[PDB]
């Protein structure tokens, strides 16, 4: 293989793995943000779901 | 917390209907027939208010 396409193949692998790097960093810290605040779908813990309510008029009024 | 607030001795009090259950069921049908009105606008009351203090009148 000639020099140039070494050289220009080298490029394109320190693209691929720059970008996962940064990601790799970006997602670290997503997951920190996300585990501490809960508001992300990650780390989203159940709740008890609303539609389980009854709303209908009771034997007694105070309810 | 707040303080809950209560209607006064003097707002709670009204002419009683002193007959026993049995007088009562005696004339539970009638009853219902002819004091419909008010009987189903406190009844609407409570179960829209769901707070005694709120349909005392």
């Amino acid at each position: 293989d000639g020099p140039e396409k070494n050289y220009e193949r080298t490029m394109a692998i320190l693209q691929i793995e720059a970008e996962k790097a940064e990601l790799r960093l970006k997602e670290l810290e997503v997951r920190r943000l996300m585990r501490a605040r809960g508001d992300g779908p990650w780390f989203h813990y159940p709740t008890i779901d609303k539609e389980l309510i009854d709303h209908s008029p009771k034997a007694t009024p105070d309810n | 917390p707040g303080i809950v607030e209560l209607p006064s001795l003097e707002d709670l009090k009204v002419q009683e209907v002193k007959v026993s259950s049995s007088v009562l069921k005696a004339a539970a049908h009638h009853y219902g027939a002819q004091c419909d009105k008010p009987n189903k606008e406190f009844m609407l009351c409570r179960w829209e208010e769901k707070d005694p203090r709120r349909c005392l009148e």
